C-alpha cells in the first residue's frame, strides 16, 4: 500500500503541477479574451453611435488605443527594465544557460498581464498579437510551481514546457504549438519535453471546452506555391532587416533615446497617436481595410470565395457596419482594385508594424505577421484567378493561397517551418498539406541564408547573454579560450601537506568540491575531495587517505587553450555543474557555470 | 445609370452562323467588369453563356465551348457573338448583362 | 455545374400576406447569390444582389437571407405589381447557373 | 549565376535525394500491398470454392499459408545471420553509436522485400504486419542514397529520416508516424531530422495520392479512459514479460535450437501449421473472428455501432463471406457471445502472437499489437455499454474505448505515447484527444516501471551492442572505466627527441593524429600533430617546433578512471571521432570510436 | 417458434393505472435479449415503450420515463406493465416484442 | 430522438411492377435498420432485421439496401397478398425510432 502510494507520487504529482499549470494558463487566455471582447465592443458601439461630426469620431478612433497603451506602458515601466516588450528572445537565453533572476520572479506577473490585456484591447490600430507576453507569463508561472515543489535541467524542461503550453492557449491550438515553442525556444530538446507540452495543451483546450458555456491539388499548384513561399521569404528577409536597422537606430539616435529615457509611456503613446490618425477609417483606412478586429482580418485573408471575380461580376457595397458573414468587402475600393487595397496594406503594416514592435509595453509580435503574410498570399492568389479565371486544367482558390503564405512568410521570420503546420492546424484541414510545407521551406531557405530570426535580431539589439552563433552578428565566440575567463583561485588539497594547514584551509573557504593534488611541487591532480566529508574525517593529507577519505577522480579535464564555446556545449549536454583544467597535468583552475555566465556577459557587452 | 442594348436578326435558317450586337451607354467596356451573356429559353430556364475580361480574355460555359465565340469592339463600345452550329433546340431569348447588376431589355432569336 | 435547386415552384397568396422562396445549391456558394424579378414581357431586374442586401430603388419588404448552401428571399405586404416570376442566381463558381423559377399568380 | 547555382545546390540536393527516397518508399508500399491483396484475394476464392468437403477446405486454409511462411524463410536464411527478422532494434542500436555493416547492405534488400510480402499474403492466420522489416528496409536505402553521395552525424540523420519515412509509408500516416519513429528509434533527436522525415512522409503521401488512379466527451468517461489505460498497462507488462521469456528459451532450449540449426524454415513452417489448424474457421475460428483480413479486424474493432445492444435486439446471421459493410457479425456467435468472442481472442492471439513473433522471417510486430489492444479496448466498452445502456448523464459508444485501448497497449508495448498520436490520425478526428493520452501516459507509467520496451526485449534477447540502461537487464555498464579498453599503443612525437628516429615513427606506423609530448621522461602532453602536416615538414623535434608545425592543443581530456557510459555519451553529444587520456597529465592512451564497440561488444557478449 | 401473447383489460378509466400481461411460449425470459413493448395509435404511428435486460435492468423511452414501468416473473416467463396517470391521448393498440425479431399479436387499448 | 423520415407516404402499382420504399434518418445510424409488414388487422411482420439481409421464410423479391443516414426497400414483382403498409424501424441508437408507414393500394 506505502510502496504503491510512494510509486504514484513522484510521477504523478509532476504530471500533476503541470496539469494545474496548463489549467491555470486556460482559464487566463479565457478570462483576457472576455475582457478583451467587450471593450472592443464597448469602443465599436461609441464609433457607431457618438456622431455624423468628424472630429468626435476622429478623437473616438484615436485616444481610446493611446490611452490604452499609455497605460500598458505606465505598468511595464514602474517594475524593472527587463519585464515589458520581452518574452521568446528571455527564454532562449535561459534556456542556452545563463540565468536572469528578474525574468522568472512572480511579483512581474500582475503588471505584465494587463498590460497585455490593454494592448489587446487596442487591438487592429497597435496591430499586435499576445504571443511572447502569454509564454513569459506562462514559464514564470512554471518557475513558481517549480520553487513551491522545491535539479537545474529539470527546471529547464519545466520552463520549456511551460512555454509550450503558453504557446498553445494562445492559438488555442494543442499539437503544433507545442512544437512550434520547441522549434523557437530550445535546442537539445527531448520527446519528453514535447509530450508534457501536449498534455498541458490538451488540459489546456479541456479547460476551453469547459467553461464554452459562459463564453485534389495540381501539378502547376506546387509551382505556383513555391513561387508564394520565395516571394514571402524575399519580403521577410527585408522585413527582418527592417527590425534589426530601426530598433538600432532607436537604441542609438541620441535625441529619440532621451526621450525615451523622460518618459517611455509617452514615446509609446505618440506612436499609438501617429497609427491611429493612419487608420482612421474614412480618411485611409478605406484603403488599408482598417475597420475590422484582428481574428476578423485574418478570416477576410483566409476567405473561401475568390474576390476579383465576385468584384467583376457586381460592384459589393460598403455597409455601416463590418458583414459578419462577408468580412471581405472591407478590403474592396471602386477607385482601388482590391489587389491595389492589398498592396497598400502591404505597404503600410510594414511601415506601421516595425514601429508598433518598437514601442516599449507587453506585447507579441508573431500574429501580426502571420497576418501579413497571409495578406501577402491572398494578393498571389487573386493574381493566380485573373490570369487563369477558369482555373489549372478545379479553380483557383485563393484563400489556400493566402494560408500558404500567412505559414511561409512567418516561418521565414520565425526560421521554423512549425509555423505551417500551426496554420494547418487553424485552418482544420491537412488537405493543403504538403505544397504548404514546400513553400514554407523554401522561404526559410532564403531567410536564413541571408538574415537572423525576428527574436534572434531582437536578441542581438538588446544584448543579452546568449553565446550561439547568430547570422550577421559580428562577435568573438572562437576566440575566448578557457584561459580567459577561468578561476584561478583553488584550494589544493595535497597529498604531502600538513593536517593543520588543512584545517585552516578548511576553516577558511569551506568550498563544496576540493580538488585533491599529488604533492604540492608538481599541482598534479589526482581527484576530488567533499568539503562535509573532509570535516568529519578531521573530527574524527596522506594520512587522512590512508585513513580512507574516499578519493572521487576526475571524470573529464579541460585544457586552458579549448574554446569557450565548447565548454558551454559540453555543460549543456552532459548536464555538469563544474569541472577542474588542467595545463600539463597541473591544477591551473576550475569552471563553473557562474565564470561562463560572466564570461558571455563580457561577450555580449564590452 | 448604365444601359445596355442588344440588336440582330429574330429570323435565322440553322447551320447558319448567328451573331448579336450589344450596344452600350453610361459605361466604358474597358472597366473592369464582367461583361456577360445570358439566354432564356420558351420554357423559362435561364443558361449563362459567358463573358470578356476588361482586357479581352473570353471565359464560356463549359457546355458550349465548341461553338460559342465573344469579342469586343473598344471604339465604338460593343460586344458581338459568333455563334456558329445553330440548332432548333438553341432557339431562344437572349440577354447581354454586366454581370448580375444591369441587364439588356432582350431580342427573342428564332430558328 | 453546381445545379441551384428552388421550391416551391408555384404560389398563390392574397394581398397582404408573406410569401418565402427557398433556394438550395449542392455545392457550397457562401453569400455569393442573387435575387431577380421578372414580370412576364420584361427584363429581369435584380433584387437582392448578395444573399441580405438589397439593390437602390427597391422597396424594403424584399428580405433576403442565407448563407452556405441554403438561401430564402422573403416578401411581406405582397402587393398586385409583384405579379412575377423569381430567380436565384449564384456566381462563386464558373459557370454561373440560375434556379429554375418560381411564377407567382394572386387572388 | 554560378554563385546562385552552388547556393541551390548543397541544400536542394539534400532535400532531393530524400525526396527520391520518400517516393521510392511510396512506390514501394503501393506495388507490395497490390501484391499482397490480389494474392489474398485469389485465396479467399479457393476457399469459397474448393467445396463442402472439410478436408480440402482444411487443406486450402492451412497450406498456403505454410508454404508462403517457409518461402518467406528461406530467402532470409541464405543471405546472413542478422537480414531476417530484424529491424528496429538494429536500427536503434546503430543509431545509438555501434555499426554492423552487415545491415546496410542493399544486397540484402531483394530477398528481404519478397519475404515481408509473402509475410503480408499470409496474412491474419499468421497474424503480422509490415513494420520493422519497412523501416530496415527504408534506412538501407538511405545509406545506399548518402553513399552514392559520397559525416557520420550527417550519415545517422539520413538514416533516422529514411527509417520514418518508412514508419510513415506502412501507416500511410504523415504526422505521427515520423514522431513515433523517432522515439523508439533515437535519442539526442533534434528538430531537422524530424522535419525532414515528416517531408519524405508527405512525399510519400502524395505519390500515394498520384497513383490512387490504379488502385463532447463527460467527467466519468476520463476515469473509464483511464482504467482503460491501466488494463492496458498491466496486460502489455505480462505480454512484454512473455516475449522476453518465451524467446530466451527458443535460444537455450536445447532440441529447438538444434532444431532451427537444420532448418529455420521447417520450424517456421512447423509453426505456421499450427497456427493454422486453430484458426481454421469452422473448427475454432467462428469463435476467433478468423474469416477476416488484417485491416478488416481493425475495422471491426473500431466500428461506431455497440454490439451488445445490437446484439439483444437481434440475432445477426452469420454470412457465407464476411460482409464489407457489416464486418462485425464475424465475432458474434449464439453460444459464446460477442464478448465471450472477445474474450478468446484475447487468450489465443496472446498465445499464438508470440510464437508468430518467434518465427525467423521478415516479418512487423506493431501492428498486431495495436490489434490486440484495440480488441481489449472493444470488450471494455462493451462492458460499459452492457453497464449503462442509456449511457452517462450521449450513450457509451465502445468504438473510441476500443481505439483508446489500441493506442494504450502499443504504447506501453512500445514506450512511445506517439502511439496516441498514430492512432488519432488513423481515425480522422481529433475529438477523443485528450482522454486517449491520458490513458496511454497511464499504461507507459505501469509498463515502463516494470518492464522494458518490446524492441528493448528483443536486442537483450538478440544481445546487440547497444550500451544505453534498459530495465532488467543485469550487466556492468558503470564498472568499465576507459582504463579497461582504452588502446595502449601511442605513438609519442616528444620535442626532444632526434629529426631521424621521428621520420622513423612516421615510416611505421602512419597515423591520423600523433600526440605531440613535452619530453620523453614525462610523457606530458602539449597538443597534437597530423600525420600528412609533418611528413611535409620532414621533406622540406624541438627544431621542427621552431621551424613552425602548427600545434592544435587537446581540447578535452578523458582520465583512465572515467566511465564507459559517460564517455560514450561524450562521443555522442559533441560529435567526435577521437579522443586523448591523461593520467597526472601522462599520454597514457587514445579513445577512437573502434575501442568503444568493442568494449560494447564485450559487455553484450563475454 | 417463439411465440408471444398479450392479455388484459380493454376499456379503461382515464387517471387509473393500467397493466398488461404477455405471456412467452418457445423462449426464456433468462435469455439475453431485449424484451420490449411497443404502441400503434389508431393513425398507425408506432411508438416505443421500453424494455427489461436478462438480470431486470429496465430502459424506457426518455420522453415517457415518469408514467412508464416494466417488471417481469422468472417463473411464469411473463412481463408486466404498470402504466400509470392514463390519457385519452395514451388509447392505442399495444405490441409486445423481443426486440426487432418477432412480436406478439396484440391487444387494444381503450380510455 | 433520431427522426425516421420515409417516402412516397401513398403508393398504387399493377401486378408485376416494381416499387421502391425510401428512408431518410436525421443521425447516422449504421445499417441497423429493419423492415416491417403489416397487413391490415394483423401484427407487424419482420421482413429484413439488417439492411439487405432478408428474414427466413420470406420471399427472394424483397430486395433492401442502403447504409449510414439512406436506405432502401425494394419490392419486384409484386402480388396481391402484399396489400400492406411498410415500416422502416432504426435500432443504433435509444430510444428506438419508426417511420410513418407507407400503404399500399393495387390497380
Ligand atoms: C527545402 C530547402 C530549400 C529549405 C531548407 C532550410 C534550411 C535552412 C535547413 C536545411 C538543412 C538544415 C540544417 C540541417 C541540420 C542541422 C543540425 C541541427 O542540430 C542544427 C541545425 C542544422 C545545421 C540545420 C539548419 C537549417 C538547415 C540549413
Ligand atoms: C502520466 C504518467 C502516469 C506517465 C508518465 C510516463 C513515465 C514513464 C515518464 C514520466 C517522466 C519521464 C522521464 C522524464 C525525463 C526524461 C529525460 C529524457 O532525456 C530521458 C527520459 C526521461 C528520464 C523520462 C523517462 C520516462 C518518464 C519516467
Amino acid at each position: 500500500l506505502d510502496w504503491l502510494k510512494r510509486k504514484l507520487f513522484c510521477v504523478g504529482e509532476d504530471w500533476y503541477f503541470l496539469t494545474v499549470l496548463g489549467v491555470l494558463m486556460a482559464l487566463i487566455s479565457f478570462t483576457m479574451s472576455f475582457t478583451v471582447g467587450r471593450v472592443v465592443r464597448a469602443h465599436k458601439w461609441l464609433y457607431r453611435e457618438i456622431g455624423d461630426s468628424h472630429l468626435l469620431r476622429y478623437l473616438s478612433w484615436t485616444v481610446y488605443p493611446v490611452a490604452l497603451v499609455s497605460f500598458s506602458s505606465g505598468f511595464s515601466q514602474s517594475i524593472t527594465p527587463f519585464s515589458g516588450g520581452s518574452g521568446i528572445p528571455e527564454l532562449k537565453t535561459i534556456l542556452s544557460g545563463v540565468v536572469l533572476e528578474d525574468y522568472l520572479d512572480i511579483k512581474n506577473f500582475g503588471a505584465k498581464a494587463v498590460g497585455l490585456t490593454c494592448t489587446l484591447a487596442s487591438g487592429s490600430t497597435i496591430f499586435l498579437g499576445k504571443v511572447g507576453p502569454f509564454v513569459h507569463l506562462s514559464v514564470m508561472i512554471a518557475a513558481y510551481l517549480g520553487r513551491v515543489r522545491a535539479n537545474k535541467s529539470k527546471r529547464n524542461e519545466m520552463l520549456v514546457a511551460g512555454a509550450a503550453v503558453g504557446v498553445a492557449t494562445v492559438f488555442a491550438a494543442p499539437f503544433s504549438g507545442v512544437l512550434f515553442c520547441i522549434e523557437v525556444v530550445s535546442s537539445h530538446f527531448s520527446v519528453w519535453d514535447y509530450w508534457r507540452g501536449f498534455f498541458a495543451a490538451t488540459c489546456g483546450a479541456f479547460m476551453f471546452r469547459l467553461l464554452a458555456v459562459f463564453n485534389p491539388f495540381d501539378l502547376p499548384e506546387i509551382f505556383f506555391f513555391v513561387a508564394l513561399g520565395a516571394i514571402c521569404g524575399v519580403a521577410s528577409c527585408a522585413y527582418l532587416f527592417c527590425q534589426r536597422k530601426f530598433l538600432g537606430f532607436v537604441k542609438t539616435n541620441p535625441v529619440l533615446s532621451k526621450l525615451m529615457a523622460t518618459s517611455k509611456p509617452l514615446y509609446s503613446a505618440l506612436a499609438a497617436l501617429v497609427l491611429a490618425s493612419v487608420t482612421y477609417p474614412p480618411g485611409a483606412g478605406r484603403f488599408m481595410a482598417s475597420r475590422l478586429s484582428m481574428r476578423e482580418y485574418l478570416d477576410s485573408l483566409l476567405d473561401h470565395n475568390s474576390w476579383a471575380l465576385l468584384t467583376r461580376q457586381a460592384s459589393p457595397p460598403w455597409p455601416v457596419e463590418p458583414d459578419p458573414q462577408n468580412l471581405w468587402f472591407e478590403w474592396y475600393h471602386p477607385q482601388f482594385t482590391i489587389f491595389g487595397t492589398l498592396a497598400f496594406f502591404l505597404v503600410m503594416k510594414f511601415w506601421m508594424l516595425i514601429l508598433a514592435t518598437t514601442i516599449p509595453m507587453p506585447a507579441g509580435y508573431f500574429m501580426p505577421i502571420f497576418i501579413f503574410g497571409a495578406a501577402i498570399g491572398r494578393l498571389l492568389g487573386e493574381a493566380l484567378s485573373v490570369a487563369f479565371p477558369e482555373g489549372i486544367v478545379n479553380p483557383i482558390m485563393p484563400g489556400g493561397y493566402a494560408l500558404a503564405g500567412a505559414a511561409a512568410f512567418s516561418g521565414a521570420v520565425t526560421h521554423s517551418i512549425s509555423t505551417a503546420l500551426l496554420a494547418f492546424e487553424l485552418t482544420g484541414q491537412i488537405v493543403h498539406a504538403l505544397p504548404v510545407l514546400m513553400a514554407v521551406l523554401a522561404a526559410n531557405a532564403i531567410a536564413q541564408s541571408c538574415q537572423p530570426s525576428f527574436y534572434d535580431g531582437t536578441i542581438i539589439v538588446k544584448k543579452l547573454p546568449y553565446l550561439p552563433w547568430i547570422r550577421g552578428r559580428k562577435i568573438s565566440s572562437h576566440r575566448v579560450t578557457v584561459e580567459h575567463f577561468m578561476n584561478r583561485a583553488i584550494t589544493t588539497l595535497a597529498k604531502d601537506t600538513p593536517q593543520e594547514e588543512v584545517v585552516k584551509v578548511v576553516t577558511s573557504t569551506d568550498m563544496a568540491e576540493y580538488p585533491l593534488v599529488a604533492s604540492t611541487e608538481s599541482q598534479t591532480l589526482v581527484g576530488t575531495m567533499r568539503r562535509a566529508q573532509l570535516v568529519q574525517a578531521l573530527q574524527a593529507l596522506q594520512d587522512i587517505l590512508a585513513e580512507g577519505c574516499p578519493v572521487e577522480p576526475v571524470t573529464l579535464k579541460l585544457s586552458p587553450e579549448t574554446s569557450l564555446h565548447q565548454a558551454h556545449n559540453l555543460f549543456e549536454l552532459l548536464n555538469l555543474q563544474s569541472l577542474f583544467v588542467t595545463s600539463q597535468g597541473r591544477a591551473v583552475g576550475f569552471v563553473s557555470w557562474v565564470e561562463l555566465e560572466k564570461a558571455i556577459s563580457k561577450l555580449t557587452n564590452p | 445609370d448604365v444601359q445596355l442594348q442588344e440588336s440582330g436578326p429574330g429570323l435565322v435558317k440553322p447551320s447558319q452562323s448567328l451573331s448579336l450586337t450589344c450596344t452600350v451607354t453610361g459605361d466604358s467596356v474597358t472597366s473592369d467588369y464582367a461583361w456577360s451573356w445570358i439566354r432564356q429559353f420558351p420554357g423559362k430556364k435561364l443558361e449563362w453563356m459567358g463573358y470578356i475580361t476588361y482586357s479581352g480574355n473570353t471565359i464560356y460555359n463549359p457546355s458550349l465551348k465548341s461553338r460559342i465565340s465573344i469579342t469586343r469592339d473598344t471604339s465604338k463600345n460593343q460586344f458581338f457573338l459568333q455563334l456558329k452550329s445553330v440548332i432548333i433546340e438553341d432557339t431562344a431569348t437572349y440577354y447581354c448583362s454586366r454581370g448580375v447588376d444591369y441587364w439588356g431589355q432582350g431580342t427573342s432569336v428564332t430558328v | 455545374d453546381i445545379v441551384m435547386t428552388q421550391s416551391p415552384k408555384f404560389m398563390s397568396t392574397s394581398v397582404g400576406d408573406r410569401v418565402s422562396v427557398t433556394c438550395k445549391a449542392s455545392q457550397n456558394v457562401g453569400t455569393n447569390v442573387a435575387w431577380y424579378q421578372q414580370k412576364p414581357g420584361q427584363s429581369p431586374k435584380t433584387l437582392i444582389y448578395w444573399a441580405s442586401y438589397r439593390y437602390s430603388g427597391v422597396p424594403d419588404r424584399f428580405t433576403g437571407s442565407g448563407s452556405g448552401t441554403d438561401f430564402t428571399l422573403a416578401i411581406s405586404n405582397v402587393q398586385s405589381e409583384d405579379l412575377a416570376e423569381y430567380f436565384c442566381q449564384q456566381y462563386n463558381s464558373y459557370p454561373l447557373t440560375f434556379g429554375s423559377g418560381t411564377k407567382l399568380e394572386l387572388k
